[PDB]
């Protein structure tokens, strides 16, 4: 479907092109296969995030890389590629709002669940290739509040930092103060508990 | 510096001297094509390697969000403040801090150095 | 796709 | 050595089941570029920027004595894992590895060849941006260069290959009984075990 | 794995083709997954449930099925196609 | 430091900016204007070139700011690469007056013509030692 | 047998009061923390404007690390240093650290003011990512 919808669009594919238009545009990986080229790269990027966003035709597991400095944007479909949700932010605004946590304080009784956050477009899936194209906000109530700037333009932001950690290491409480290898000796001996 | 190719099969130009005339002909191999050489260099490398890192400098990294932007040098083509700014970060570029701009103004893709 | 089949479904040639 | 390097450091590529490295120029006149101008087209995208062509200048030496797809072929076939005694061997053989064995995710069809030259050359192109110190090496342990097999990949890479020999075996009893002129029962061919 | 790639794996492999004389091709379709059985000593069906099969030693595990098409070609412009269903 | 650049082994090509092969064939001229002033201060006496030098040339600039630093000099390199190679390489060298250390080299009188330089830069940029 | 008899009636102990330094002792730390920051700033500052000079035997790189890893260097030891004049002589962290029973100086700092540098193979966190240690920072950011 990925390839369709490029198709549809004004993705030029390879065997239709000669050489001299390579230089100048921006070239078009599917699982790595170069498909074809592109020339306006930044839009077709925001239609690819809307359709995802959407949970139209891509697919929320979709990851969708561009490289601005060496001009290629890939897209990746796979399996076997680890992501997790981030917030996505806009205009140094969250998209989540009051009402998506009213829904979801009914979360029974209501059939509002993680999935229709999804489908809503307010948090999505980010893979630890995507992130390198990520500037990501550590905390909403700080981090995007007007100030003597840092970043003036972030992308996503962090659901909670804790979340970071594993499962044995989770159970520990004020990890934060303690010294790391004493953190990695609990994540074993947490394993070895009675219980 | 100047690569130049064969009219009949496109194969890579080899330099050759004619010496009955002392002339240099960028000269086809296994096609008996000749040209007047004038470029009168056949080699160079840039071992000192100075090379402008604003001619490598992509102006749509502008659109690039997880870059630094400034408010404090305005574009010298358009006076538009915003800028954002960098760092060569490459092997050739070699090793200094400095900074290289960019004009955040879509349709002014103005490159600089301070 | 792979269908499923019921028990039911299931001749007993399994043990012949 | 002396002349070694007067030409340059050159590119040499190493395909699969292939005993010995060969030129690229070679593998590209194999795919069927045979003028110089088609193949760095197809690997500089850019022909005012005269550091990649000093980069290419010593791999076109090295393969200019190649200059037909016939040959590089020939040239391939020589130096494969089961060499052609036969040119004709030789070529078929070297034809089958392009089409099949090298970068088979771009294509198997013959006539996506173009789309692995472009391949290819991206490839070789990346390796000159590498060269040339304006891409940074990619690294090994940047976990975004992973991929995690699970339960389901993993099952996968298992029932393929119990499948091809339970495949193997239905063939085995079926031509046991073909060559005996008889028919046979499908059920009893089927060992259920070499799954199960 | 369950629901597409075993499909894939079966589809995509080559259809069998063999000869001494009568041709004979061999082709898989379409694949079926019971629920985990287990067979007595009769040979009955049963549900097993996994806590049987942690207390018996079994495994738990379901059959698999597949429809097999065999075409025959008897050299004589004819093709006889029968299709083994719930292989 | 003096006798730390003594004994730190420097190469030509620690020294040198770029090199050009050039053709030039007439020697008494040059393709590069501001080399046919120093050429022709060295070119009133004939120096290895009554009979017909190479028609080749293999132009390298040094850096001023690494010869200033190795407390290196123009003539000193000349000797050393004649030392070297004898006279099979005739080798001339621009008066020090400019940060443009140009020092121009031809095969022999006597005397591939043209890959040899080729071979003979990628020997003297490595393997040469100051 | 005579000490650990002793120490029935003397006991000893380790606690968070032993751990808490007074509210002069934190905004001096944060003070000294706040100085190295900003000189820090103001040495990535001269590197950007060309105007730092690399060191004999050193690149600009190297110059840079070595300028920052100092600066960050002294401003961990002065901030333990202040702690450790901060102690009590009730304080049990400093009664075992001057028994050399358990602990060093550094310890008490560490869990006090400043936990300090973090380093791997004897650098500053690498650029995992493109020219970024995580993904919450800013291309070529090499703030503390
Ligand atoms: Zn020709
Ligand atoms: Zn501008």
């Amino acid at each position: 479907p990925i390839l369709e919808f490029l198709e549809e669009w004004s993705m030029e594919n390879l065997e239709e092109i000669s050489p001299a238009a390579i230089a100048d545009a921006t070239k078009i990986f599917v699982n790595g296969c170069w498909v074809g080229i592109h020339k306006d790269p930044e839009q077709l990027m925001n239609t690819l995030r809307k359709l995802r966003r959407q949970m139209d035709i891509i697919v929320s597991e979709v990851s969708m890389i561009r490289d601005i400095r060496e001009r290629e944007i890939r897209i990746y479909t796979d399996a076997g590629r680890i992501c997790r949700p981030l917030l996505i932010v806009e205009k140094q605004k969250l998209l989540l709002k009051k009402r998506h946590i009213d829904q979801l304080k009914e979360r029974e009784y209501n059939n509002y669940s993680w999935q229709d956050l999804v489908a809503s477009g307010v948090v999505e899936y980010i893979d630890t290739l995507e992130e390198e194209t990520v500037m990501l906000a550590m905390t909403p109530d700080d981090l995007q509040e007007k100030e003597v700037a840092y970043c003036s333009t972030y992308t996503h932001c962090e659901i909670h930092p804790s979340m970071i950690l594993g499962v044995c290491a989770s159970i520990i409480p004020f990890p934060d103060h303690n010294q790391s290898p004493r953190n990695t000796y609990q994540s074993a001996m947490g394993k070895q508990a009675m219980g | 510096v100047g690569i130049r190719f064969c009219q009949e099969c496109n194969n890579m130009l080899y330099p050759k001297e004619d010496k009955e005339n002392r002339i240099l002909l960028y000269a086809c191999r296994n096609c008996d094509y000749q040209q007047e050489a004038d470029n009168s260099c056949i080699y160079v490398n840039k071992i000192t390697h100075e090379v402008d890192e604003l001619t490598q400098i992509i102006a749509d990294v502008s659109q690039d969000p997880t870059l630094p932007r400034t408010e404090d040098h305005p574009c010298q083509k358009c006076g538009h403040k915003e800028a954002v700014f960098f760092q060569s970060h490459s092997a050739r570029a070699e090793d200094a801090m400095r900074l290289y701009y960019v004009c955040t103004a879509p349709h002014c893709g103005h490159r600089w150095t301070e | 796709g792979v269908k499923l089949l019921d028990i039911s479904e299931l001749d007993m040639v399994g043990a012949g | 050595g002396a002349k070694k390097s007067a030409i340059g450091q050159r590119i040499v590529a190493t395909l699969p089941y292939i005993k010995q490295e060969v030129p690229i120029i070679i593998v590209f006149r194999a795919l069927g570029f045979v003028s110089d101008r088609d193949i760095l087209e197809h690997i500089i995208y850019d022909f005012e920027d005269p550091e990649m062509m000093e980069m290419v200048k010593p791999s076109l030496d090295e393969a200019f004595v190649i200059q037909e797809q016939n040959v590089a072929l020939n040239f391939i076939g020589s130096r494969g894992a089961k060499p052609g005694v036969t040119k004709e061997k030789r070529i078929k053989y070297a034809k089958e590895v392009l089409q099949k064995e090298m970068l088979p995710h771009v294509g198997v069809s013959d006539f996506c060849e173009t789309k692995k030259a472009y391949f290819l050359g991206y490839m070789v192109h990346r390796l000159l941006l590498a060269a040339l110190g304006r891409r940074e090496l990619d690294d090994r342990d940047h976990y975004g260069n992973k991929r995690l097999d699970l339960a389901g990949p993993l099952l996968a890479f298992l029932f393929r290959g119990m499948f091809k020999n339970l495949l193997k075996e239905v063939r085995i009893y079926a031509q046991k009984f073909i060559d005996r002129g008889k028919d046979f029962n499908l059920e009893l061919a089927i060992k259920t075990r070499i799954i199960s | 794995f369950i629901q597409m790639s075993v499909q894939r794996i079966v589809e995509d492999a080559p259809p069998i083709d063999l000869q001494a004389p009568p041709r004979y091709l061999l082709k898989f379709e379409q694949i079926y997954l019971s629920k985990p059985t287990h067979w007595e000593r009769d040979g009955a069906p049963s549900p097993m449930m996994p806590n049987e099969a942690r207390l018996r030693n079994l495994t738990y595990s379901a059959p698999l099925y597949v429809d097999i098409t065999k075409t025959v070609i008897k050299e004589g412009e004819e093709q006889l196609q029968t299709q083994h269903q719930k292989t | 430091k003096d006798i730390l650049c003594r004994l730190e082994h420097t190469t030509l090509r620690k020294v040198t900016a770029n090199t050009a092969i050039y053709y030039d064939p007439n020697p008494q001229s040059t393709v590069v204007a501001e080399d046919q002033e120093w050429v022709n201060v060295y070119y009133e006496m004939p120096d290895f070139d009554v009979a017909r030098i190479s028609p080749w040339l293999l132009r390298v600039e040094l850096d001023r700011k690494h010869m200033t630093d190795r407390k290196l000099t123009m003539e000193q390199i000349a000797e050393k690469i004649n030392a070297g190679f004898g006279d099979d390489l005739n080798c001339i060298f621009n008066d020090d007056n400019a940060e443009k250390l140009v020092l121009r080299i031809r095969i022999m009188n006597s005397d591939d013509d043209d890959v040899f330089l080729r071979c003979i830069e990628s020997n003297m940029l490595t393997d040469m030692t100051l | 047998t005579v000490i650990n008899n002793w120490l029935l009636i003397e006991g000893h102990t380790i606690g968070i009061g032993d751990s808490i330094a007074d509210s002069k002792t934190y905004q001096d730390i944060q003070n000294t923390i706040k100085k190295a920051k900003q000189d820090v700033i103001e040495v990535i500052e001269k590197a950007h404007n060309n105007e730092l000079e690399p060191t004999p035997g050193n690149t600009l790189r190297q110059t840079f690390e070595n300028q920052v890893n100092r600066i960050l260097n002294d401003a961990r030891d002065k901030t333990g240093s202040s702690a450790q004049k901060s102690l009590s002589e009730y304080n049990n962290f400093k009664s075992m650290v001057v028994s050399g029973a358990k602990g060093s100086k550094i310890n008490i700092s560490q869990v006090i003011a400043v936990v300090g540098q973090q380093n791997v193979e004897g650098k500053r966190i690498p650029f995992g990512f493109k020219h970024r240690t995580l993904p919450h920072f800013i291309k070529d950011d090499y703030g503390p």
